[PDB]
DNA sequence: AGAAGCTGCACCTTCACGGC
């Protein structure tokens, strides 16, 4: 029932110190949970004034530059840290390792509400952009397009606003604006499929996803096995350690009016497609899935295949 | 009885490891180091020494280590949704951290 | 009564990374076709100039080591031989909503903190604080090592209103010193703009571009990256510089610490100079941490003496408290 | 009072990568658009000149001494055949404020070190140090192998004030020797200007040009690049000359080594000449390290006697210690 | 002459090698 009637395209945002740490097993690109939380914060700050809902968001990542370095002699890479000030007496404090990365990603998000008939044509998108300029995306300050040779505008396309040839024409003119990027997709049916082809009288713990992340150059009577697209591991939500507690129960929460729960990360498989083989741009959007008395605080891209 | 010599060997191993890297010549610290860390008052002080929790999936200490929060030993329930999986929980049994 | 157990404050006055281009002086008008300075890797040969540890060694191998050379490979950023001007450019977002805590447990503590910052901005708004921030934008303090040998430096600041410029400022950064905070007209206009962007009304975007007359072919300093050097030969190179989009730049936190050093109120000889605004006010240069909680002048004791025991500090120390509130941090018990 | 665990000193007397062009003598005045010397990669046929190893000591494989043209690949830098003058040009900032470290831990040690440097500079200023620096700038010691066979070497030093000269010196570099610091009126004026730049009383950026008559189409020697790559052959050049933008150049640390040779005070036989100033004063090309720690005349023991124990050394060792502080580096526990 | 908070000190503790 979460179906958009519009698609507000926010253009190629640049992000200067993101969270290159994504999860206790995965690093690199930030979590899609960050993008769903950014769109939910935008709906908390903008969308209630326009009586519109903002659910679902795409990711293109026009460029990525992590702040890492190769230790001179090893095959792995270490993170370029930051320097914290001294503690209380004059002494170098204990360093925590924060992974930071420069991102450049445009995102299209699905407008849902009754606050558009024909009056907010391109001022609703201007309002959303000029309010999201004063916000951060994954811990990274969105650099709001300084004085340069060109500007970069926003867009608002309606699915009912146009007939079928105009629907595919507007889809084509939308996907020309984000064509060098790479669309991120949750792929869970592919993970379960590769599991049940892997699971031939042998069990698993987490190797179903680690075997698709790696680059095996094994031999079969050297050869190397191929994977379709960049099948990466991504943190796809949380799972319940604890039964959820009342607001006046847990010491040192963020606030004493929300129930708190202790959660673990959950792990799934994502793909970086190009956005010219999506076959419907009304897909490719990241939604939440609570089921909150079970756990399973997941985010995904449903309705895909 | 049958395991007394095992714990006496471990206590003597800790005692020799303490006495080796002392760099001592004077002040006679070995008398106290053989009074405490050799006899069965070491087990009394070990039962006095607390702090352990024997975690499985919850270590608050990687998140900014000067943080006296709560740590859990509760492995989570299996997700009913087909697809994704985590927690090393459907086979190949795992060791328990202690904080 | 009791303070908030979780108390967070986001970074207002958020700058961006300060890209470095190179060009001739008096060509600052057409300073958009200027090429950027690229970091290079060069291998150097030097001596064993560090002091030795004559513990579990022998004298023959150590004096044979100090007789023998020492090969390293560092990173360096030079100006070209046709460019005696460094152009350091960055953007700066003044966010707005200064005293609002981004996380707070107790509703009573949140109400008392909001009333305290409300009475502060009612009786003494962001005049002196924004004047000190406008000084530290106006004198080129974000050139850390790039300022000490400059003949002349000039700071151009442009307010970007919608998608284009609205106000242009042009300052001489050597007349405005690094230790004094005078009162001029254009500095007060920039401070009023910063205060309007800090009073919750707007989220002001400025561009700052600083021209520095260093010399032909001289060496500039982008901010050095921190690698902890605990492992297999990850410290053989000993110097790595920061590079974004194939261009040398300074980190965001270094520019923030550079325009943040406004505090001329600490109990240890405040005629020395302004230091960075930190809780238990620390300088990493002298290796000291001023305002220790043995004296009653740290940020924490001044904070829960202001908003909890209802006793206001001196007029200069509540400026420091609100400067920590703009600075942002994680506090609470 | 003890030595701080981190002590970093920033480079005063900062040179640039000295570029090399080639032209004709008596056209030294209009030597602005002189064509640059390029590095040419050539392949040479040679012989086996190295002494034989124990594996090549076989009677069958001493054929490598007999027929093996040895086929090496080197770089070269030559003048044009109608051009008998090498011009080497660079710039040099001298900053000042020598005794202030850019990183410290003990503020008491920092204050004691600033007190010792202050009582030095008000006891005896930078007169002997800047005199020896101006003498090493006078004779073209930065022309390292480009000086040993040159017929006449002439240097021109221009005090670039804003974009033009403010005072120009012109020295015959061969008349001023490489082993004794004599006196001259223009040399005392340049020494006083370098001393005024060394005390923070002015901004001093000099442009140093040096012409040398090597010969018509002879070979000039730029800096050779260090390639930190170990054992491999048949494709390794083992001689890579340094060049910036297809123009042969000398390294900046090479010039910094050459105008630092002011140390005529070391407890060994000083009848040879000045060596460079390093802690445990080393010439690794000669294989000997003067001021060994078995003598009490290295930089660290003299420094920790001057600062910690208040045992002031002789005035020459004071000049050596302050020359090391002008050099810079990492000192500390 | 008894209560709270601060500081000083002790206690724990080392690796396996060559680009879809």
């Amino acid at each position: 029932v979460t179906d958009p009637e519009a698609l507000l395209l926010l253009p190629r945002l640049s992000i200067q110190n993101a969270n290159a740490i994504s999860s206790p097993l995965t690093w690199g690109f930030p979590s899609p949970g960050a993008f769903t939380g950014f769109v939910h914060a935008l709906q908390r700050r903008v969308g209630i004034s326009l009586d519109i809902e903002l659910d679902g968001v795409g990711i293109v990542c026009h460029r990525f530059e992590a702040q890492i370095s190769q230790p001179a002699g090893k095959r792995t890479k270490v993170f370029n840290l930051t320097r914290n000030p001294l503690n209380r007496d004059g002494s170098t404090a204990a360093i925590v390792e924060e992974g930071r990365a420069h991102l450049e990603v445009s995102l299209l998000l699905g407008v849902h509400g009754d606050g558009l008939d024909d009056h907010p044509a391109q001022e609703i998108a201007r309002q959303v952009q000029e309010q999201a300029g004063a916000m951060r995306l994954a811990g990274g300050s969105i650099l709001p397009w300084c004085n340069e040779r060109f500007p970069a505008p926003n867009a608002e396309l309606l699915m009912l606003g146009g007939s079928d040839e105009q629907r595919r024409k507007n889809q084509r003119r939308l996907t020309r604006r984000l064509l060098p990027g790479f669309a991120l997709v949750s792929r869970e049916a592919l993970l379960q499929q590769h599991l049940e082809t892997l699971r031939t009288t042998l069990p698993e713990a987490t190797t179903l996803d680690a075997l698709l992340d790696l680059c095996r150059i094994n031999f079969e009577p050297w050869q190397v096995r191929d994977k379709p697209g960049w099948l990466v591991p991504i943190p796809a939500g949380y799972n319940a350690l604890s039964p959820l507690y009342l607001p006046g129960e847990v010491r040192n929460a963020r606030d004493r009016e929300t129930p708190l729960r202790f959660v673990e990360n959950l792990f799934g498989l994502g793909e970086w497609l190009s956005p010219h083989r999506v076959a419907a741009l009304s897909d490719l959007l990241w939604y939440h899935h609570a089921e909150p008395d079970k756990g399973l605080y997941r985010w995904s891209t449903p309705r895909f295949v | 009885q049958e395991l007394r010599q095992f714990i006496e060997s471990f206590i003597q191993e800790r005692l020799q490891g303490k006495l080796d890297k002392l760099q001592p010549d004077e002040d006679d610290k070995r008398q106290t180091l053989l009074a405490t860390h050799r006899r069965e008052a070491w087990l009394a002080d070990a039962a006095r020494r607390v702090g352990q929790l024997q975690l499985v999936t919850h270590t608050l200490k990687p998140i900014h280590p000067d943080a006296r929060g709560s740590n859990l030993h509760s492995l989570p329930q299996a997700p009913g949704q087909p697809g994704l999986a985590g927690s090393h929980e459907l086979g190949d049994r795992l060791v328990s951290d202690v904080v | 009564l009791s303070t908030a157990s979780v108390l967070a404050f986001e970074r207002k006055l958020d700058p961006s990374d300060a890209l470095m281009s190179a060009g001739a002086w008096a060509q600052r008008d057409a300073s958009q076709e200027w090429p950027a300075v690229t970091v290079r890797e060069k291998s150097v040969r030097g001596t064993i100039s560090n002091r030795l540890k004559t513990k579990d060694r022998d004298p023959a191998k150590l004096d044979a080591s100090i007789q023998s050379p020492n090969l390293q490979t560092v990173d360096v950023a030079n100006l070209p031989s046709d460019a005696d001007t460094l152009k350091v450019r960055f953007t700066l977002r003044v966010l707005g909503g200064a005293g609002t805590p981004s996380a707070c447990n107790d509703a009573a503590y949140r109400d008392k903190l909001l009333q305290t910052v409300a009475t502060y901005v009612n009786d003494q708004g962001f005049a002196e604080l924004a004047r000190r921030y406008a000084h530290n934008l106006a004198n080129a303090r974000f050139l850390w090592r790039n300022r000490v040998g400059a003949e002349a430096v000039e700071v151009r600041i442009n307010h970007i209103r919608q998608g284009e410029v609205a106000r242009a400022w042009r300052f001489d950064a050597l007349a405005i010193g690094l230790r004094d905070f005078k009162a001029d007209a254009e500095l007060d206009a920039l401070a009023e703009l910063i205060a309007s962007g800090l009073s919750g009304s707007g989220h002001v975007l400025l561009e700052v571009v600083a021209f520095a007359r260093i010399g032909d072919g001289q060496e500039v300093f982008p901010s050095q990256e921190l690698i902890l050097d605990k492992g297999d030969k990850k410290g053989q190179k000993s110097k790595t510089l920061y590079s974004v989009r194939d261009a040398a730049a300074i980190h965001s936190q270094k520019i923030g610490n550079a325009l943040r050093t406004i505090d001329t109120w600490y109990p240890d000889e405040d005629g020395l100079g302004p230091i960075a605004v930190e809780p238990y006010g620390s300088v990493t240069s002298q290796g000291k941490a001023y305002r220790q909680p043995k004296q009653k002048l740290d940020f924490y004791t001044l904070l829960d003496n202001w908003v909890l025991r209802d006793e206001a500090p001196a007029v200069e120390q509540q400026h420091y408290v609100i400067a920590n509130l703009i600075r942002g941090g994680v506090f609470g018990e």
